[PDB]
RNA sequence: GGAAUACUGCCAGCUGGGACUGAGGACUGCGACGUAAGUCAAGGAUGCUGGCAUAAUGGUUAUAUGCCGCCCGUCUUGAAA
RNA sequence: AAAUAUGUAAGAAGUCCUUGUUACUUAAUUGAACGUGGACAUUUGAAUGAAGAGCUUUUAGUGGGCCAUUUUUGGUAAGCAGAACUGGCGAUGCGGGAUGAACCGAACGUAGAGUUAAGGUGCCGGAAUACACGCUCAUCAGACACCACAAAAGGUGUUAG
RNA sequence: GCCCUGAAAAUGGAUGGCGCUCAAGCGUGUUACCUAUACUCUACCGUCAGGGUUGAUAUGAUGCCCUGACGAGUAGGCAGG
RNA sequence: GGUUGCGGCCAUAUCUACCAGAAAGCACCGUUUCCCGUCCGAUCAACUGUAGUUAAGCUGGUAAGAGCCUGACCGAGUAGUGUAGUGGGUGACCAUACGCGAAACUCAGGUGCUGCAAUCU
């Protein structure tokens, strides 16, 4: 819960003289370091099949780096979550370089808007929107406009010191 | 005013078992008992005379004693801050064979044995027991189990 | 802090020294302490311990006493320490040689021993003889032989003596001695 | 010691790269040991604990 | 005036500063409450096999 | 034996802090307490 | 395809600045560097320089200034009440 | 039919072989007890710790209690009355909660240097008018556990779904 | 979600106060910083423990010396003064 | 393998219905002088093993059979619960962290095992 890595972890039950070789569960988890990922591979799994990490093990723990990490992306976000009187589902998009960029202002989003904190929310799927205009929300899209340009009016600039002998300007 | 009789508090405690009323079977009379054997005591409602008061329910003691139709047993009962030595005559209806001393004489044979084929090799024991131990490294093969990835689930009522 | 698991400041509960202010037996003592911390030999230890002791705790060995402790086997010949008094006793005839070591002696067993020929012997004359206590015997008093004694753990069923102050049929002899009297003890 | 660490430390290294190599995991042994620090102060604690 | 009526509060602290050890374990325990005839012949069996024991002594 | 030998450690509090707002959580909730696995070396290095 | 860098970790790798302390009082110990005689940072500070005399400095005391400080004794679960 | 709590065991006072005693007991030298003599001590029979273990006498104060989390009974309720386990206050200062018996942190010889806890860092006041993404405009905004209250119900305010 | 209505009490007044509105407000993240009688290292006082030492050799053997640990306190017990 | 006597565990053994059973056994079954008991030789007692029969008992088979038993990542890691926070929420209550973990449900399989002694195509 913090400035997130996003995790592979990989594991399974223990083996049986029966069963020895049971089958193998992926996911793909976004924390912060990997005591919290594998924390979270629990939650999840045993909210999923009869398993509690007493009677399983993790068997890989691998961080997933961006393969782009400079090409702009516009990801379709899905999550569950929450609120003080129930709980919802709730699809938003976000703009960003990475993932792992992605899902941290997902969570900064959602603790702004929805007073969701962390513990509150399941990130369901998040993925790369491939085509242009499958895109759907305004406040994305409003971005992809071509020949894009603003400016930024009235700049407050950060003082060095505390008195100053001209009145400053906004100007940009 | 407040009730606090012999057997106050026993209605579910004594009470027989689901579907098992009635005739005690000769079992239970054909148990041997001995100075020194460790018993559980637990009390057969059905039968009234030679029983544990309540306090003994579900504890265990020494054999004292050997009688025509009881053992007494001896158990340490905490009294303040101290344990107080206890002796009851129970009926044989109401005491058992403690399990657990039966796997441990069987261990100590098993271990007479062990030691005697390390000493007629000459070779080390190791005799006492190694609690659970944390688990060596191995190699998971991936033949026939790629990995199947999961992700958490959409809220949905059922109702 | 510290969560303590044993009371802090606790003094071993144990005499150090003599609580008598007599010089003879500080030097006794003195001696002792030398011997015991110099030598190995348990046996100074012990007597130097012995010497600490209060007067309850040195009850005295008669000389009967040591008459039947001579007669252990491989015995006869031993010096028997005593760490503490010696008291005479009218009731064995036959009386053996030996040497006696001891803080004191009554007349009468001083007596009894010499006469039989034997020989009186002070902890210091012992230490010279034997630094190291070879052959010695070390002699105990029954302690708990003392009238006091007769009343600890007096209560209900203990069979134990009150502290009464004037005996008869007349004092505590009825209600709870008898079942005919309330109950019985 | 200073060779049976830095080879028991490269072997765990190279049989992660083989089980890779090999489309396998390698698992590594569970901790046998642990260091552990007390962190509250001695007030206000239940009694097993 | 009404005052408290009950509790234990406070009583397992106090049982626990001196308190539990437990037995008093001896070997040759308190013979009380054993069957009296039994008894009344281990007395006869312990005399004897002590009168052998001497007669191995000569 | 050997483990026993050795009296327990007195390390001071931790160089450079805690690192976390609140101590008495999980490591997993937001920090110190309970297993935190391999990276108790960088808290004991702060704190001996 | 061949690199680099980040991140995390290791070095019995090399170095700069600042602060508090200097208990002990012949010698005994473990070592280190030397081919060697010797040397040393190895079971607790030394060396060089300077300053002060109706003084440097220290104790006390009064007062100011910063922060802090309710009336004791009692009974009481609870008293500045 | 749980979870938490709860009894006993994990050996030298043990194991095995031989064969002694009795008036008990058996159809019966058969058992039952207690023994002689012989054999087996490296891990001798799980873990962790042990700041030493065991024991005796004697005597002070007390015998109004109260509080918190959790379980819980009476009561509309109560800063009400009454139980359960533990931890506290009482008997106790210190740092935080402005304040405050009981919360948080942490328990106390006299001091120096360093580091922190809980809590804080515009100014009062030691410590970023720090960095980052949002959300909010109240002719009654809001601002931090215990804690110094607010509800049903409504809004074409604005946000995201 | 935030905000607004629903929302009435008596001396004048309290997010602790000032005051604060892309906050000095609400949700979340990341660093740095401040600070307890606590933790770490050192000196000194005492308490407890363990150890050495009058073997002939000036002045305390209930002494001298070495070492480790520890210190809250009403009612109350004991000790040394 | 059958069957009988005495059993151990006490439904996988009980319940309902329908079949089938060689041999021996067991049974029903014939009798009323005797010992013995009845309102009643039905039961209980005795007598023959002779006149009869597998009808029943009894044993085993059948059954999308009632029950009982067992298993299962069937439901469900759910309900509940030990421990943690100056977590959320006006509250009711809830989420997360380290653990423990049901019942009903569903589906699959099963329907006595066995000790001693005797006897039998």
């Amino acid at each position: 819960m913090a400035h997130f890595k996003e995790y592979q972890v990989i594991g399974r039950r223990l083996p049986t003289e029966s069963v020895p070789e049971p089958k193998l569960f992926r996911m793909r988890i976004f924390a912060s370091n990997e005591v919290i990922a594998k924390s979270r591979y629990w939650y999840f799994l045993q909210k999923l099949h009869k398993v509690k990490k007493a009677s399983g093990e993790i068997v890989s723990i691998n961080q997933i780096n961006e393969a782009h990490p400079t090409k702009v992306k516009n990801f379709g976000v899905w999550v569950r979550y929450d609120s003080r009187s129930g709980t919802h589902n709730m699809y938003k998009e976000i703009r960003d370089v990475s993932r792992v960029a992605a899902v941290e202002t997902l969570y900064q989003d959602m603790a702004a808007r929805h007073r969701a904190r962390f513990r509150s929310i399941h990130i369901l799927k998040v993925a790369e929107i491939e085509k242009t205009a499958d895109v759907k929300r305004q406040y994305v899209k409003q971005f992809l406009t071509k020949d894009l340009k603003f400016p930024l009016p009235h700049r407050v600039q950060k003082s060095t010191k505390t008195f100053s002998y001209k009145r400053p300007s906004t100007f940009y | 005013g407040k009730s606090h009789g012999y057997r106050s508090r026993t209605r579910y405690m004594f009470q027989r078992d689901f579907r098992k009323h009635g005739a005690v079977h000769l079992s239970t009379y054909l148990k041997v008992y001995k100075v020194g054997d460790i018993v559980d005591i637990k009390a057969n409602g059905s039968i009234q005379k030679g029983m544990p008061h309540k306090f003994y329910q579900g504890k265990t003691g020494v054999v004292y004693n050997v009688t025509k139709s009881s053992v007494g047993v001896i158990i340490n009962k905490m009294v303040g801050n101290r344990y107080l030595e206890k002796r009851l005559n129970l009926r044989v209806e109401h005491i058992k064979h403690s399990k657990c001393r039966q796997e441990f004489l069987e261990r100590v044979k098993a271990n007479a044995a062990k030691r005697a084929e390390a000493k007629a090799q000459g070779v080390a024991v190791q005799l006492k027991r190694q609690p659970a131990q944390p688990r060596e490294s191995r190699i998971v093969s991936t033949e026939g189990n790629v990995p199947q990835t999961l992700a958490p689930v959409p809220y949905e009522t059922f109702i | 802090g510290i969560d303590h698991t044993s009371k802090q400041h606790k003094r071993s509960g144990h005499r150090t020294a003599p609580k008598s202010d007599n010089v003879y037996l500080k030097l006794l003592v003195k001696l002792y302490t030398f011997l015991a911390r110099r030598t190995d030999a348990p046996f100074n230890k012990v007597v130097l311990k012995a010497l600490f002791l209060s007067k309850i705790n040195r009850p005295p060995v008669s000389v009967s006493r040591i008459a039947r402790a001579l007669k252990q086997e491989g015995a006869a010949n031993k010096t028997v320490v005593v760490v503490g008094t010696v008291t005479d006793d009218a009731r064995i005839f036959e009386f053996p040689k030996t040497t006696v070591a001891a803080l004191r002696f009554t007349a009468g067993a001083r007596a009894k021993i010499v006469k039989a020929g034997g020989e009186c012997i002070t902890l210091d004359q012992l230490a010279v003889r034997a630094p190291k206590g070879q052959n010695t015997l070390i002699l105990r008093g029954p302690r708990n032989s003392r009238e006091a004694v007769r009343h600890f753990g007096m209560g209900p069923h203990k069979g134990k003596a009150p502290r009464i102050l004037s005996t008869g049929r007349k004092f505590e002899r009825a209600r709870g001695r008898r079942r005919s009297k309330g109950f019985k003890v | 010691y200073q060779k049976e660490y830095e080879t028991a430390e490269r072997n765990i290294i190279q049989a992660k790269r083989d089980a890779k190599a090999a489309g396998s995991y390698y698992v590594e042994a569970q901790h046998k040991l642990v260091f552990v620090v007390r962190i509250k102060g001695i007030n206000k604690i239940p009694p097993k604990p | 005036a009404k005052s408290k009526n009950h509790t234990a509060h406070n009583q397992t602290r106090k049982a626990h500063r001196n308190g539990i050890k437990k037995p008093k374990t001896y070997k040759y325990p308190s013979l009380k409450g054993v069957d009296p005839k039994f008894r009344r012949n281990h007395k006869h069996a312990l005399h004897g096999t002590a009168k052998a024991l001497a007669a191995a002594k000569k | 034996q050997a483990n026993n030998f050795l009296w327990p450690f007195k390390l001071s509090n931790p160089s450079g802090g805690w690192g976390v707002p609140r101590k008495f959580k999980h490591f997993i909730q937001g920090g110190s307490f309970g297993n935190r696995e391999e990276f108790i070396n960088k808290l004991v290095k702060s704190m001996n």
